[PDB]
C-alpha cells in the first residue's frame, strides 16, 4: 500500500520510484507483439497486426518518417502519432537546413528529452508509447529503442509488446547469426522471432504482418499485405 | 466525483454537470410556444407572483431581433447574459452577411455557445433552455428549442420548465391542424395548457405573439384583459 | 453532492455558494426603500453600536454614484467598497460615451452582470453584497431596484434586505398603496416599518440612515436627512403611536 | 454469524474483546496485526456477514509450514484465555449503505455473548485538528460512561489526554458538546451505540501521519499497553520491545513487487 | 489549475490557525538546525565579527569547497544556516540584490536595506500556495557611513531586527543566553577582548576548546572595510590567545 | 513521515521528504566513482548490462558536455539526460557571452541553482538523481564536484555515488591520489569498480571508464580501448 | 478534488478507503426503491419463476465449478461445454457498473450474466459462466440466491479466474516473471490434494471468487480457487492452455476427453472474437 | 496487499493500473448511450443509416440530422454526443475546404479521418485557455467517401483511432448488429442488397418499429455526389421488408 504515491506523475514514493513511470512501462506491453534485429547492411521491421477486428481492414505500425528512418509502435496510439508527427516534423527541418538526413543518434535523443518533458511536470502524462525506430545513415544501420520512460535502449534486436520476452530469449539465442545476412534471411529470421510470440496454433499471414525495411540503397519502404508474400513464403514452420 | 476539472465523466459515463443543470430546469419557471400558420404565440407563467413587482422587468419573454424572440426557464441572470451575446451575434451576422438572420443560424449559434460552455475547466455550464422563435427570411413559422447539453431540436410546439412534461403530453394530445387554422384558438391552446399548470387561472401568465413580418407585439393587459379574454373563452366553453 | 469553489452545481442545478451568500445578506443591517409618487426614500440601520465611532461624514451606508442616483448595501462592506467603486466606473463611463446620465435599469444590468459572471468561470468567492438601487431617468421616472448576489434583480415600490426583512416586507405588503404614497406619509410609515423589524433596543435617532431624492428646478437632489429632522420624525412617530391607543 | 472454527464453545462470558476502527491509515488493523503477532492469539473463530467487501487470504499470520496454509478471509476472530483476551480481525474495507447495520449486528452478538470490555483501536485525520491537539500528543481516549467511573483511577495516574468532543450542532452557543471523530470511519456511531446499549467500551484513537505507519502502529499498541498491560510494562527504555514486537511474516513487501529493470 | 495545497492547518502555508499562526514558518523555524551548525554574530565599535563551526564529516571533501561565509560584496558579507541549497540560493539573490542596488542608486547598499530587500523576497513566500519557505536564516556584517558595523539577520518568517550582537543554530537559545550575560556587563570590544568573546561563547555552549580547522571567522573593521575571513594562520593565533587566561 | 506529498511542504520538524525520497532514488542505481589525481581527473563508472542483445554504449553515462569539462550521472536516466543536456546551453551561454572557457564552480553553481530552483516548487518534482562534474586545466588544475538532488554542491578529492556507495567511498579514501598519476590511478579506479561491484543480486554488469586531463590536455574522453582493456586485467588479477 | 483555479486545496480522499463522509426519510425512501431496483433475479430462462428456494435447497448438488472472467468462461465452456450436454435451467439477473444496456437481450453472446448449466447423465454438476462484476453488496445477494445459509455438505466447487500479474507482488519484479503463471488457494475443510502451489502470503485476492471461497471455507464446504495471472485479459490461447495442469484434478478427471477439437473450437472462437479497440490499451 | 487511499482521475491524463486511461475508456462506453448507426463500404459505394430514437411525437422528425457530409463526397454519420460531435464535423468541413483551395482537388477520405483524430487527444492545458477542452470528445463517427479509392468507410472511436474498416457498426446495440452483420455480409455486395440487408439488421435491432421517420439512410458511389434520401424514397425501399 504505496497508492498515495502511484497517482501522479510529479509525486515520489518512498522508494526512490516513481510508479506512474512504470505504470507506463507496463501499459505498452499491452501493445502488439514487434522484432527489430539488424544486419551489418540493413535494418528491417517485423510487426503483428490486430488480427481481431475481421471483415475490417486493420490498423498500420509501421510508418514512414523519412527515407532513412522507419519507426514502429506498440504504446497508446494516440502518443504514437503525435510522436510518429514530431519525427516528420524534425526530419524535415533537417533536410531542409542542412540538406542532409538527420543522423539517428541524435533524432533519438532529441525524442528522449522531449518525452521527459512531461515526466517532471506537474499535470501531465508520461508519453505511453513503445517505440521501434529504424534508420541508416553514414555510420550505418541502427535499431533504437524507446520507451515511455522517456529514456532510449540502442540494441541490435528488440520485441516490445504481448509475450515479447519469448522473441527475446530467441534473438539472445540467434544473437550471432545475424551480424551476416543478406536481406531474405534477415527478415525471416525476424518473422521466426516474431511467429514464436505467436501461439504454434497459429502462423503469420500476410494479413496480420506489416514487414518494413530500409537499406543502404532501399529508401525506407513499408511492405504492407501481399507484397509480403515473398519474405512470408518459403518460410519453415516450428 | 468531486471539484477539480468540473466537467468529469461519469463512471458509466453521465457527465455529472449535464444532468446536474438539466435538474436546474425543472425548478424553473414554465414556458411554452407554439408554431402556428401564419403566427407564432411564446406563452409563460409567472407564479412568483409577488404582486408588488413591475412587470416590465421581470418578463421572461425577450426579444432578440427583428425576426426573434424566445423565452426561457432557469437561472435568469445566466439566460441574460446569454441574450446580449446572442443579440450582439445577431447584430454581427445583420452587418456582415447582411440579410435577416434565419431562426435555426442564431439558435445554433446558441447551441455553439452553450455546449462551448463545457470545455476549459474554468467556465461551468449554463442552467438555461430557450425557446427560440420567429419568422424567418420567407415568412414560414419556425421554432426551436435546446437544453444545456448543447442540442437545439426543432419542435411543432414545445414547454420547459416546471412540470414541461404533463404540458408536453397534453400538446400532442390536443396538437392538430383543426386547432392552429385561427390565431385565436392557436393561443387558446397553449391558454389551455399552461391552465394545466397555473397558479389556479390566468394569473400572471405573460405571453407574445409574432404575427408574420411586423413585430413582436405585447399580448397586454388590456381594458378586456386579452390574458383574462382568452381565459374565459376556456372557462365559459370548455364544458 | 458536494460543494465547492463557486462554479459547481448540487444535484438540484442551485448554487450552493450564493445560497450561502444570501445569509450574511440575513445578517446585515436592515436596510429598505419605498418609492413615492414623487420621491424616492432609503432607510437603513446601522451597527454603529459604539461611541467611539465618528466621522459619520455625508453617509455610513449610502453610497452615492452618479449625477443623479444613489445606491445602499448590505453584506461584506468592503466587497460593496469595491462594488460601489466599480458602479461609479461605469456610469460615468456611460456618460463619456453617450454624454446622458445612465438610466438606472442600465447601470444595475451592467453590475448584476458582473456579479453574475463571478457565479461563473472562476472559482473566487462571489459578491456576499445584496444591493439596492434609488435614482431617476426621463424614461421612466422615480425607480427602485434590488440586487442580489446571484446577480437577479428587479424592479419594487417597497423592499427590504437585511435581517428581519421577510417580516419586514411582510408588514409592508399588507401596508403599502397604490400611488398615494407621498413623500412625508412614506417617511412616516417607513419609520414604523423600521420600528417594528427593529430588534428589542428601543429605536433611537442615532441608528437609521434616512436619505431621500427628490427634484425640484430641473435638477435631481439627493440628500441625506440630518440628525434634527430625524428626531423630528422619530418623535412624531412616538407621538401618533400614542394615538394607536 | 459468529460461527466457530469448529462448532465450539468459545465461552466469551468475560474476555475483553479488541476490534479497530476502519480509519485512514488502517492503523487500527495494522495495530491489531501487531497485536496478535506480538500475542500469539489463536484464531477460534469466524464473525460471519454479509456486510463487508470480501478477500482472502492464507493465514497472513503465519509462522511455520504448517499455519501458514490456513486460508483466511476478512473476518476471523483470535482470542486467548491464557490471559483472558479475545480479538476480531478486520482485513477488507466496509461496503457502502452497510456500516451501520453491521455495527448494531455487532453490538447484538456482544450482548448475546457478553464480553468484558470492547476496547476500539481507531485513528483520526491529522488535518482536521484544532490548534489545542496540534500543539500537545497525538495520544487520545474516550472511556464509556458505565467503565470509565472505575477505571478513572489508572488514566488519572498515566497521563493521557481528553478527547474535547465539539458542539454537533456547532452554531448554536448553547448547544451540547457532544461526540465528534473525523475520519473515524464507523468510530463514532460504535461509541453512540455502546452509550446507548449502557456497553463498558473504550475508544482510543491518535492523530495519524501518511504512507507508513508503521511508527504510528508501534505507537498505538504502546498505547493499549500502558493500560492494557497485556504485555510486560514495557519500561519505555526497551532494550527488547526495540526487537520484541515481531512483526507479522504477511508485512512483506506494501509498496509494490520490486523495481523494474527497465529506467534506472 | 495548479495541484493546490493539500487541505490542512498545518499542510499548508496559506491557511491560518484558529489564532492565525502560520506553522510552515514553524516548521522552517526549527527546520534551520538541519545540519547541526549554529552561528553567532556580535560586533564591536570597530569590527563585525560572526563565527561558525566548519563541520567535516568527511575528508573526502576539500575543506576549501565546503563553507558558509559567502563574500556578496567587497565591503559586505554573510553567513548562512539551515539547509544548504536555500542558502546556495539566497546568496545568489543578494549578490544580484546589491548589484542591482548600486547600478540603479550609484552607491554601496546600506546592510539594513539589503537586509530589509531579503527579509521582503522572504516575505513574499509567504503570501504565495506554491513558494516553499526559504528554510534557512542570513545574517549580515558591514560599516555604513557612521553608524560602524552593524549586524542584522533576516529569517524566513520575513521579521529582521539590528543586533548588537546575535546567534542563530542549533544550541541558540543558550548561546543568546551567554550573549546577554556577556553584553550587560563588559561591552568596549576594540578588537581582541573583543569578538573573541563570542569564539569563548561558541566554545563554551558547544564543546570543548576548538582547533581552528572547525572554525571559520570572517570580519569587516571600521578602519578596513573589507569582507575578509581569517585561515587556521590566523584564528589558531586568535584562539591560543584566548586559550590562555 | 506523512507531508510528503509535495515538495513545497514542510514536516513537523522541518524537512522536505520529498528530496529524501529523491536521495532513495540515488540509491536504487549502481554506482558511479571519479577521483581526482596529482594532475587530472578520472571518472568510472559500471553499467548493468540489461540484456546481451543491447549493442554496446547504449545508456551511456559519461557525457561528454564540452571540451573540457567532463560528467558522469547516477539515479533516473532521463532526468540525468535533461541534466547533462542543460549543462550544455549553461557553457554556450558562458562562452557565447564571455568567450573563454567555464571555470568548474561557476557551472556547478548554476546548475546546482537549478536543481534547487526544481526543489522548491510544488508544480515540479526533484530530479532524481545525482552526478559529478570534473575538469582540468593548466590555470586551474584539475577540480571534480558532486551534484545531487537537493542542489547542494561540494568538491571532492574522491567520491562516488549509487547503490555501493558507502563501500565504494570506503575504499577510496584508501589510496594516496593526491600524488599519483592518472597510469597509477585509472587501475585503482577499475579496482574499487570490481571490489564494491555486487554480482549476485547484479550480475552481467559492465565496465565504462573516462577522464580528463593532463595526459589529454584539458579535453575529456572515453578511455582507450587499450588502457581499459589492461586496466581490467589489472582488476581481475587482483584477486 | 482541486485545480479548479490557481493555489487551492487539494483534499486527497482516504486510506480506509474512508470518502463516505462517515439518511433523511427520502434516503432511505430512495434507498428502498434503489435495493429494490438491482435485483439478482435467479430467474428461471422462458419461466423466470420457481426458484425462490435456492439451490443447495432447491436441488441437492455435488459439484458446482464456476468460472469467473472472460478467459475462465471460454476455458471451461471450450474444455467442457462440448464434452457433455448442458442445458441451462436459469441464470442471474444482474445489472451493474458492467453488463448494462437493459441486461435482457439475445443473452449477450458477447457478454456474460451467470449462465448456469447441468449435466444430462449425472445433473449434478452445475457450471456458471460469467466475468459479470457484480456489486459489493451484489455478491451476497447473488451467492443467498444460489445457495441460501443452508451450507450442505455433499457438493465441491471449482472456482478460475485471472487477474493481471501487475497486481502480483514478489521480491522480483513483475515483468520478471514466466507468465503467465497459476496460484491457487483451498478452503480450511478443502483437504483435497492441489495440482499447483499456493498463493505467497503477502499477495491476496479481493474479488466475487474470494466471496465464493469465503462463504464455503467459512460455512465449512470443501472448495478450490485456481487462478492464473497473465498480462492480457482478452481472449487469449495462451492464457487458456496456461489453466491446462486443471485437466489432471480430481474433480475434472471424468470431464475433458478431446484436446484438439476444444482447440480448433478455440480458434473458431477467438477468430469471431469481440471488436476490442484498436488503441493498444 | 490493502486497499487504502488513491486518487483516480484527479488529473485528466491519469494511466490506470495496467496503463489505461481513463477518460479515453470512460467515454469508449459513454458512446454505448449512443443510438445504433450502420455503414457498408462495398465496391459500387457505401451507405449510411442511423436510427433517430425519436423520443416524443412532439417532435418533427426532420430536425435530427443525425447524419451530414463532411463534403459532397464525404458523407459522415455520428452517434452518441452530438454536442461536440457537431465542432468535429465543423473541423471536418473546414479541413476539407482548406485542402480544397490549397491543393486544387477533393482531399482524400483517409486523410480526412487522419485529420479529424488530430483535433481530438487535445485534453490537459487547463491553464491554458487557447485550443482546450479538458474532456475527449464523447462521440463515434463514420465516414464514407469516393476517390481514387473510390467506395472508403472509416470508423473512429473517441481515442483518436480509425481503421479502414468495412461493414462496421457502432451504437448501443453495436456489438449485436456487428455478429449479425459478420454472418451477413457478402465481399461482393450490390448497392441496394447493402441497403437491404443493413436495413434489415436495423429492423431487427432498434427498440421501436421501423417506418420512414424512425431511421434515415444516405449514399454516395462513385457515380455522382453525396444523396440524402428523401421520405418516399424509404417507403419505396422498405416495401420489401
Amino acid at each position: 500500500f504505496r497508492n498515495q504515491y502511484d497517482n501522479d506523475v510529479t509525486v515520489w514514493s518512498p522508494q526512490g520510484r516513481i510508479h506512474q513511470i512504470e505504470y507506463a512501462m507496463e501499459a505498452v506491453k499491452q501493445g502488439s507483439a514487434t522484432v527489430g534485429l539488424k544486419s551489418k547492411t540493413h535494418a528491417v521491421l517485423v510487426a503483428l497486426k490486430r488480427a481481431q477486428s475481421e471483415l475490417a481492414a486493420h490498423q498500420k505500425k509501421i510508418l514512414h518518417v523519412d527515407n532513412h528512418i522507419g519507426i514502429s509502435i506498440a504504446g497508446l496510439t494516440a502518443d504514437a502519432r503525435l510522436l510518429c508527427n514530431f519525427m516528420r516534423q524534425e526530419c524535415l527541418d533537417s533536410r531542409f537546413v542542412f540538406d542532409r538526413p538527420l543522423p539517428v543518434s541524435r533524432l533519438v535523443s532529441l525524442i528522449g528529452s522531449k518525452t521527459q518533458i512531461p515526466t517532471q511536470r506537474y499535470g501531465r502524462r508520461p508519453y505511453g508509447v513503445g517505440l521501434l525506430i529504424a534508420g541508416y545513415d553514414d555510420m550505418g544501420p541502427h535499431i533504437f529503442q524507446t520507451c515511455p520512460s522517456a529514456n532510449y535502449f540502442d540494441c541490435r534486436a528488440m520485441s516490445i509488446g504481448a509475450r515479447s520476452q519469448s522473441a527475446r530469449t530467441y534473438l539472445e539465442r540467434h544473437m550471432s547469426e545475424f551480424m551476416e545476412c543478406n536481406l531474405n534471411e534477415l527478415v525471416k529470421h525476424g518473422l521466426r522471432a516474431l511467429r514464436e510470440t505467436l501461439p504454434a496454433e497459429q502462423d503469420l499471414t500476410t494479413k496480420n504482418v506489416s514487414i518494413g525495411i530500409v537499406g543502404k540503397d532501399l529508401e525506407f519502404t513499408i511492405y504492407d499485405d501481399d507484397d509480403v508474400s515473398p519474405f512470408l513464403e518459403g518460410l519453415e514452420e516450428r | 466525483s468531486y471539484d477539480r476539472a468540473i466537467t468529469v465523466f461519469s463512471p458509466d459515463g453521465h457527465l455529472f454537470q449535464v444532468e446536474y443543470a438539466q435538474e436546474a430546469v425543472k425548478k424553473g419557471s414554465t414556458a411554452v410556444g407554439v408554431r402556428g400558420r401564419d403566427i407564432v404565440v411564446l406563452g409563460v407563467e409567472k407564479k412568483s407572483v409577488a404582486k408588488l413587482q413591475d412587470e416590465r422587468t421581470v418578463r421572461k419573454i425577450c426579444a432578440l431581433d427583428d425576426n426573434v424572440c424566445m423565452a426561457f426557464a432557469g437561472l435568469t441572470a445566466d439566460a441574460r447574459i446569454v441574450i446580449n451575446r446572442a443579440r450582439v451575434e445577431c447584430q454581427s451576422h445583420r452587418l456582415t452577411v447582411e440579410d435577416p438572420v434565419t431562426v435555426e443560424y442564431i439558435t445554433r449559434y446558441i447551441a455553439s455557445l452553450k455546449q462551448r460552455y463545457t470545455q476549459s475547466n474554468g467556465r461551468r455550464p449554463f442552467g438555461i433552455s430557450a425557446l427560440i422563435v420567429g419568422f424567418d427570411f420567407d415568412g414560414t413559422p419556425r421554432l426551436y428549442q435546446t437544453d444545456p447539453s448543447g442540442t437545439y431540436h426543432a419542435w411543432k410546439a414545445n414547454a420547459i420548465g416546471r412540470g414541461a412534461k404533463s404540458v408536453r403530453e397534453f400538446l400532442e394530445k390536443n396538437y392538430t391542424d383543426e386547432a392552429i387554422e385561427t390565431d385565436d384558438l392557436t393561443i387558446k391552446l397553449v391558454i389551455k395548457a399552461l391552465l394545466e399548470v397555473v397558479q389556479s387561472g390566468g394569473k400572471n401568465i405573460e405571453l407574445a405573439v409574432m404575427r408574420r413580418d411586423q413585430s413582436l407585439k405585447i399580448l397586454n393587459p388590456e381594458e378586456i384583459e386579452k390574458y383574462v379574454a382568452e381565459i374565459e373563452k376556456e372557462k365559459e366553453e370548455n364544458e | 453532492r458536494y460543494d465547492s469553489r463557486t462554479t459547481i452545481f448540487s444535484p438540484e442545478g442551485r448554487l450552493y455558494q450564493v445560497e450561502y451568500a444570501m445569509e450574511a445578506i440575513g445578517h446585515a443591517g436592515t436596510c429598505l426603500g419605498i418609492l413615492a409618487n414623487d420621491g424616492v426614500l432609503l432607510a437603513a440601520e446601522r451597527r454603529n453600536i459604539h461611541k467611539l465611532l465618528d466621522e459619520v461624514f455625508f453617509s455610513e451606508k449610502i453610497y452615492k454614484l452618479n449625477e443623479d442616483m444613489a445606491c445602499s448595501v448590505a453584506g461584506i462592506t468592503s466587497d460593496a467598497n469595491v462594488l460601489t467603486n466599480e458602479l461609479r466606473l461605469i456610469a460615468q463611463r456611460y456618460l463619456l460615451q453617450y454624454q446622458e446620465p445612465i438610466p438606472c435599469e442600465q447601470l444595475v444590468t451592467a453590475l448584476c452582470d458582473i456579479k453574475q459572471a463571478y457565479t461563473q468561470f472562476g472559482g473566487k468567492r462571489p459578491f456576499g453584497v445584496s444591493l439596492l438601487y434609488i435614482g431617476w431617468d426621463k424614461h421612466y421616472g422615480f425607480q427602485l431596484y434590488q440586487s442580489d448576489p446571484s446577480g437577479n434583480y428587479g424592479g419594487w415600490k417597497a423592499t427590504c434586505i437585511g435581517n428581519n426583512s421577510a417580516a419586514a416586507v411582510s408588514m409592508l405588503k399588507q401596508d403599502y398603496k397604490e400611488g398615494e404614497m407621498t413623500l412625508k406619509s412614506a417617511l412616516a410609515l417607513a419609520i414604523k416599518v423600521l420600528n417594528k423589524t427593529m430588534d428589542v433596543s428601543k429605536l433611537s435617532a442615532e441608528k437609521v440612515e434616512i436619505a431621500t431624492l427628490t427634484r425640484e428646478n430641473g435638477k435631481t437632489v439627493i440628500r441625506v436627512l440630518k440628525q434634527k429632522e430625524v428626531e423630528q420624525l422619530i418623535k412624531k412617530h412616538e407621538e401618533e403611536e400614542a394615538k394607536a391607543e | 454469524m459468529f460461527v466457530p472454527c469448529g462448532e465450539s464453545a468459545p465461552d466469551l462470558a468475560g474476555f475483553t474483546l479488541l476490534m479497530p476502527a476502519v480509519s485512514v491509515g488502517n492503523v487500527g488493523q495494522l495495530a491489531m496485526d501487531l497485536i496478535i503477532s506480538t500475542l500469539n492469539m489463536s484464531k477460534i473463530g469466524y464473525f460471519y456477514t454479509d456486510c463487508l467487501v470480501p478477500m482472502v487470504g492464507n493465514n497472513p499470520y503465519a509462522t511455520t509450514e504448517g499455519n501458514s496454509t490456513e486460508l483466511s478471509i476478512n473476518a476471523e476472530v483470535y482470542s486467548l484465555p491464557s490471559r483472558k483476551l479475545v480479538a476480531l480481525q478486520l482485513r477488507s474495507i466496509f461496503i457502502k449503505y452497510k456500516s451501520k447495520p453491521f455495527c448494531e449486528k455487532l453490538l447484538s452478538w456482544v450482548k448475546s455473548s457478553g464480553c468484558a470490555r470492547v476496547i476500539v483501536l481507531s485513528s483520526s485525520h491529522s488535518y482536521q485538528r484544532n490548534d489545542l491537539q496540534l500543539r500537545s500528543t497525538p495520544f487520545r481516549y474516550l472511556l464509556t460512561p458505565s467503565m470509565q467511573k472505575s477505571v478513572q483511577n489508572k488514566i488519572k495516574s498515566l497521563n493521557w489526554e481528553e478527547m474535547e468532543k465539539s458542539r454537533c450542532i456547532p452554531e448554536i452557543d448553547d448547544s451540547e458538546f457532544c461526540i465528534r471523530i473525523p475520519g473515524g470511519g464507523i468510530t463514532k456511531t460504535l461509541y453512540d451505540e455502546s452509550c446507548s446499549k449502557e456497553i463498558q467500551m473504550a475508544v482510543l484513537l491518535k492523530f495519524v501521519s501518511e504512507g507508513d505507519n508503521i511508527p504510528d502502529a508501534l505507537g498505538l499498541v504502546e498505547y493499549l499497553n500502558e493500560w492494557l498491560q497485556i504485555l510486560k510494562p514495557l519500561s519505555d527504555d526497551p532494550t527488547v520491545s526495540a526487537s520484541r514486537w515481531k512483526i507479522p511474516s504477511s508485512w512483506r513487501l506494501l509498496f509494490g513487487s520490486g523495481l523494474p529493470p527497465a529506467l534506472f | 489549475m495548479s495541484r493546490g495545497s493539500s487541505a490542512g492547518f498545518d499542510r499548508h502555508i496559506t491557511i491560518f490557525s484558529p489564532e492565525g499562526r502560520l506553522y510552515q514558518v514553524e516548521y522552517a523555524f526549527k527546520a534551520i538546525n538541519q545540519g547541526g551548525l549554529t552561528s553567532v554574530a556580535v560586533r564591536g565599535k570597530d569590527c563585525a565579527v560572526i563565527v561558525t563551526q566548519k563541520k567535516v564529516p568527511d575528508k573526502l571533501l576539500d575543506s576549501s569547497t565546503v563553507t558558509h561565509l559567502f563574500k556578496i560584496t567587497e565591503n559586505i558579507g554573510c553567513v548562512m544556516t539551515g539547509m544548504t541549497a536555500d542558502s546556495r540560493s539566497q546568496v545568489q539573490r543578494a549578490r544580484y540584490e546589491a548589484a542591482n542596488w548600486k547600478y540603479k542608486y550609484g552607491y554601496e547598499i546600506p546592510v539594513d536595506m539589503l537586509c530589509k530587500r531579503i527579509a521582503d523576497i522572504s516575505q513574499v513566500y509567504t503570501q504565495n500556495a506554491e513558494m516553499r519557505p526559504l528554510g534557512c536564516c542570513m545574517i549580515l556584517i558591514g560599516i555604513d557611513e557612521e553608524q560602524g558595523p552593524q549586524v542584522y539577520k533576516c529569517d524566513p518568517a520575513g521579521y529582521y531586527c539590528g543586533f548588537k550582537a546575535t546567534a542563530a543554530g542549533v544550541k541558540q537559545t543558550e548561546s543568546t543566553s551567554f550573549l546577554e550575560k556577556k553584553v550587560k556587563k563588559k561591552f568596549d570590544w576594540t578588537f581582541e577582548q573583543t569578538v573573541e568573546t563570542a569564539i569563548t561563547c561558541l566554545s563554551t555552549v558547544l564543546s570543548i576548546d576548538f582547533k581552528p580547522s572547525e572554525i571559520e571567522v570572517g570580519v569587516v573593521t571600521v578602519e578596513n572595510p573589507k569582507f575578509r575571513i581569517l585561515t587556521e594562520a590566523e584564528i589558531d593565533a586568535h584562539l591560543v590567545a584566548l586559550a590562555e587566561r | 513521515t506523512g507531508y510528503d506529498l509535495s515538495a513545497s511542504t514542510f514536516s513537523p520538524d522541518g524537512r522536505v521528504f520529498q528530496v529524501e525520497y529523491a536521495m532513495k532514488a540515488v540509491e536504487n542505481s549502481s554506482t558511479a566513482i571519479g577521483i581526482r589525481c596529482k594532475d587530472g581527473v578520472v571518472f568510472g563508472v559500471e553499467k548493468l548490462v540489461l540484456s546481451k542483445l543491447y549493442e554496446e554504449g547504449s545508456n551511456k553515462r559519461l557525457f561528454n558536455v564540452d571540451r573540457h569539462v567532463g560528467m558522469a550521472v547516477a539515479g533516473l536516466l532521463a532526468d540525468a539526460r535533461s541534466l547533462a543536456d542543460i549543462a550544455r546551453e549553461e557553457a554556450s551561454n558562458f562562452r557565447s557571452n564571455f568567450g573563454y572557457n567555464i571555470p568548474l564552480k561557476h557551472l556547478a553553481d548554476r546548475v546546482a541553482m537549478y536543481v534547487h530552483a526544481y526543489t522548491l516548487y510544488s508544480a515540479v518534482r526533484p530530479f532524481g538523481c545525482s552526478f559529478m562534474l570534473g575538469s582540468y586545466s593548466v590555470n586551474d588544475g584539475a577540480q571534480l564536484y558532486m551534484i545531487d538532488p537537493s542542489g547542494v554542491s561540494y568538491g571532492y578529492w574522491g567520491c562516488a555515488i549509487g547503490k555501493a556507495r558507502q563501500a565504494a567511498k570506503t575504499e577510496i579514501e584508501k589510496l594516496q591520489m593526491k600524488e599519483m598519476t592518472c597510469r597509477d590511478i585509472v587501475k585503482e579506479v577499475a579496482k574499487i569498480i570490481y571490489i564494491v561491484h555486487d554480482e549476485v543480486k547484479d550480475k552481467a554488469f559492465e565496465l565504462e571508464l573516462s577522464w580528463v586531463g593532463e595526459l589529454t590536455n584539458g579535453r575529456h574522453e572515453i578511455v582507450p580501448k587499450d588502457i581499459r582493456e589492461e586496466a581490467e586485467k589489472y582488476a581481475k588479477e587482483s584477486l | 478534488m482541486a485545480a479548479t483555479f490557481f493555489g487551492e486545496v487539494v483534499k486527497a480522499p482516504c486510506r480506509a478507503g474512508t470518502e463516505d463522509e462517515e439518511e433523511t426519510p427520502e434516503d432511505r425512501e430512495v434507498r428502498l426503491q434503489l435495493a429494490r431496483k438491482r435485483e439478482v433475479r435467479l430467474l428461471r430462462r422462458q419461466t423466470k419463476t420457481s426458484l425462490e428456494v435456492s439451490l443447495l435447497e432447491k436441488y441437492p448438488c455435488s459439484k458446482f465449478i464456476i468460472a469467473i472472467g472472460n478467459n475462465a468462461v471460454a476455458f471451461l465452456s471450450s474444455f467442457v461445454m462440448n464434452s457433455g450436454v448442458w442445458e441451462e435451467v436459469g441464470c442471474a439477473k444482474l445489472w451493474n457498473e458492467w453488463c448494462r444496456t437493459t441486461d435482457t437481450t439475445h443473452l449477450s453472446s458477447t457478454e456474460a450474466f451467470c449462465v448456469f448449466y447441468h449435466l444430462k447423465s449425472n445433473p449434478s454438476v452445475f457450471l456458471c459462466q460469467c466475468s459479470c462484476y457484480v456489486a459489493e453488496d451484489q455478491q451476497y445477494q447473488w451467492l443467498e440466491k444460489v445457495f441460501g445459509s443452508c451450507p450442505r455438505k455433499n457438493m465441491q466447487i471449482t472456482i478460475l479466474t485471472c487477474r493481471h500479474v501487475t497486481d502480483y507482488k514478489t521480491s522480483e519484479s513483475t515483468g520478471s516473471l514466466p507468465s503467465p503463471f497459476l496460484r491457487a488457494l483451498k478452503t480450511q475443510n478443502f483437504k483435497d490434494s492441489a495440482c499447483c502451489p499456493l498463493l505467497e502470503q503477502p499477495n491476496i485476492v479481493h474479488d466475487l471468487p474470494a466471496a465464493v471461497l469465503s462463504y464455503c471455507q467459512v460455512w465449512k464446504i470443501p472448495a478450490i480457487l485456481y487462478l492464473c495471472y497473465t498480462d492480457v485479459m482478452k481472449l487469449d490461447l495462451i492464457t487458456v492452455e496456461a489453466f491446462k495442469p486443471i485437466l489432471s484434478t480430481r474433480s475434472l478427471k471424468g470431464l475433458v476427453k478431446n484436446i484438439p477439437q476444444s482447440t480448433e473450437i478455440l480458434k473458431k472462437l477467438m477468430t469471431t472474437n469481440e471488436i476490442q479497440s484498436n488503441i493498444y490499451t | 496487499m490493502f486497499l487504502t487511499r488513491s486518487e483516480y482521475d484527479r488529473g485528466v491524463n491519469t494511466f490506470s493500473p495496467e496503463g489505461r486511461l481513463f477518460q479515453v475508456e470512460y467515454a469508449i462506453e459513454a458512446i454505448k448511450l449512443g443510438s445504433t448507426a450502420i455503414g457498408i463500404q462495398t465496391s459500387e459505394g457505401v451507405c449510411l443509416a442511423v436510427e433517430k430514437r425519436i423520443t416524443s411525437p412532439l417532435m418533427e422528425p426532420s430536425s435530427i440530422e443525425k447524419i451530414v457530409e463532411i463534403d459532397a463526397h464525404i458523407g459522415c454519420a455520428m452517434s452518441g454526443l452530438i454536442a461536440d460531435a457537431k465542432t468535429l464535423i465543423d473541423k471536418a468541413r473546414v479541413e476539407t475546404q482548406n485542402h480544397w483551395f490549397t491543393y486544387n482537388e477533393t482531399m482524400t477520405v483517409e486523410s480526412v479521418t487522419q485529420a479529424v483524430s488530430n483535433l481530438a487527444l487535445q485534453f490537459g492545458e487547463e491553464d491554458a485557455d487557447p485550443g482546450a477542452m479538458s474532456r475527449p470528445f464523447g462521440v463515434a463517427l463514420l465516414f464514407g467517401g469516393v476517390d481514387e479509392k473510390g467506395p472508403q468507410l472509416f470508423h473512429m472511436d473517441p481515442s483518436g483511432t480509425f481503421v479502414q474498416c468495412d461493414a462496421r457498426a457502432i451504437g448501443s446495440a453495436s456489438e449485436g448488429a456487428q455478429s449479425s452483420l459478420q454472418e451477413v455480409y457478402h465481399k461482393s455486395m450490390t448497392l441496394k442488397e447493402a441497403i437491404k440487408s443493413s436495413l434489415i439488421i436495423l429492423k431487427q435491432v432498434m427498440e421501436e418499429k421501423l417506418n420512414a421517420t424512425n431511421i434515415e439512410l444516405a449514399t454516395v458511389q462513385p457515380g455522382q455526389n453525396f444523396h440524402m434520401f428523401t421520405k418516399e424514397e424509404l417507403e419505396e425501399v422498405i416495401k420489401d421488408i
